[PDB]
């Protein structure tokens, strides 16, 4: 309003090349009908806001703020990717002259909420990984060899189910959640670089899913526990036999010329062990 | 370069006197229209070897680039602005024109009266080539551009 | 400014070879000079300043700083 007063001192005025561009913003006569106009703005923001009074309160927000950062880093027109997406708009179409005003009252309070609606929501994506999938693994493979030193086996059928590179309870997490923060390069998951500002992993956790994802490509590549190493038999001072089983499967070396024996694990027979004579 | 001899200075002043020095030395009051829609259809067809004759300056790494679609569509100092403006002064010489069938086109885009509300219209197209640029800023810093540069050229 | 005023002392002048390329700069007059002018260059560091902003607005674990670095 009182930019308005004087952008028409003089007398349309003189100086109506230089004060042109911002007062054209408030106007709202717009016989083109798709102006920029700072209405359509504000209450463009507005509606922003209203999206964040359904957050805040009213209910269980932490789920609800993963869902609106979920669909920004993927997709588009949430909208809090949009009204950046206008706001800009009319800042650049300024004149040039205006930035550093154009920058502060049309981008910046929208970009504002963007970095104050990341830092809840990487929370969120803690109590959907520790209620997901940390507690379905360590619901069943806490205290079995070889996690834990122990006499009881970790279940191969059961394992598979979740080391997969395809369809495996890890990978089809990350497939949902972290569509845009993490990509599956190769063999490895590497953090993605764009959409990563202020959002870091624990240098823990890609060194966990990238062992997970290693074991994955050697024993379990066909979709189940399955391969194939081979062993020859060596010599020793004083020994005149060595018998290795495995899974029904021998090997009795008794000091001829030593041959590769083709092994597989783990064999699908009736008494499956080790033994070593 | 146009030769001169017919912009709205040249219309008014030197050649509508200068019309009526050959006319006294056939009906002079006739000629005067067959004469003068015989320099405008002169006058208009030394603009268009003009503005046909233009090429744009050859830029190149995506800086360069990216600083022409700023200076092409920025209100108070840009051209297309400013020489529509000096188009639009020349396509309304004479008294709607005797020419307004040969800079019409031209002078129908930079209008914004639009009563359909859907022209062309120039406007939307100088916020529709500088939200081009406003994707390229996006892309060139801030960050990882050669990531995202696939991304653009990819879907298209 | 104050350097391109001098520059037409006289009458393009007498002065012509002494202040010949830096009035060559600002004058958009140098129509095929490959165009080479200060106008683009204080646009071509205005984005080394606003690249290096958001490095002067979080910057918080003392990463991305190194992540526009990392383009480098």
């Amino acid at each position: 309003n009182t930019l308005a007063v004087q952008g028409c001192t003089g007398q349309h005025g003189p100086l109506a090349t230089t004060f042109g561009p911002v007062l054209a913003l408030m106007d709202n006569q717009n016989n083109s009908a798709d102006m920029l106009n700072l209405q359509t703005y504000l209450t463009r923001v507005t509606q922003v806001r209203l999206r964040l009074q359904q957050i805040a309160g009213s209910s269980d927000p932490q789920a609800m703020m993963q869902l609106l950062a979920q669909t920004v880093l993927q997709g588009k027109s949430v909208d809090l990717t949009d009204t950046r997406d206008y706001g800009s708009l009319t800042a650049a179409g300024l004149g040039q002259e205006w930035y550093g005003f154009g920058q502060t009252v049309f981008v910046r309070p929208m970009e504002q909420a963007w970095q104050q609606v990341l830092t809840p929501a990487a929370e969120s994506l803690n109590a959907r990984w520790r209620t997901a999938v940390v507690d379905g693994w360590n619901n069943a493979f806490s205290g079995r060899y070889p996690f834990k030193n122990v006499s009881s086996d970790a279940s191969l059928p059961l394992l598979a189910k979740y080391l997969n590179t395809d369809t495996g309870r890890i990978a089809r997490f990350l497939q949902n959640n972290l569509s845009g923060v993490l990509h599956r390069e190769g063999s490895r998951w590497v953090p993605d670089t764009i959409n990563t500002r202020g959002l870091t992993f624990n240098p823990a956790f890609l060194k966990a899913i990238n062992t997970l994802s290693e074991i994955a490509d050697v024993a379990f590549t066909t979709g189940n526990a399955g391969l194939h190493f081979e062993l020859r038999p060596g010599t020793a001072a004083g020994v005149m036999q060595t018998t290795l089983i495995t899974d029904n499967q021998k090997l009795i070396y008794v000091n001829q010329m030593p041959v590769w024996k083709r092994f597989t694990w783990p064999a699908d027979t009736e008494a499956p062990g080790a033994s070593l004579s | 370069v146009v030769p001169g001899m017919f912009t709205r200075q040249a219309w008014e002043e030197a050649v509508l006197p200068s019309i009526d020095t050959v006319i006294n030395e056939v009906s002079p009051e006739a000629l005067r229209q067959r004469l003068t829609t015989r320099y405008f259809a002169d006058f208009g067809n030394a603009w268009l070897n003009f503005l046909n004759s233009l090429h744009l300056r050859k830029a190149q790494t995506l800086s360069d680039v990216t600083e022409q679609l700023t200076l092409m569509a920025d209100v108070r100092q840009s051209p297309l602005v400013a020489l529509m403006n000096t188009l639009a002064v020349q396509g309304c010489t004479g008294q709607h024109g005797p020419l307004a069938t040969t800079f019409g086109p031209v002078l129908a885009l930079m209008d914004n009266q639009n009563n359909s509300a859907d022209m062309l219209n120039l406007q939307t197209y100088l916020t529709r080539v500088t939200q081009v640029r406003l994707r390229l800023q996006q892309i060139a810093g801030s960050s990882d551009p050669q990531a995202m540069m696939q991304l653009l050229a990819q879907t298209v």
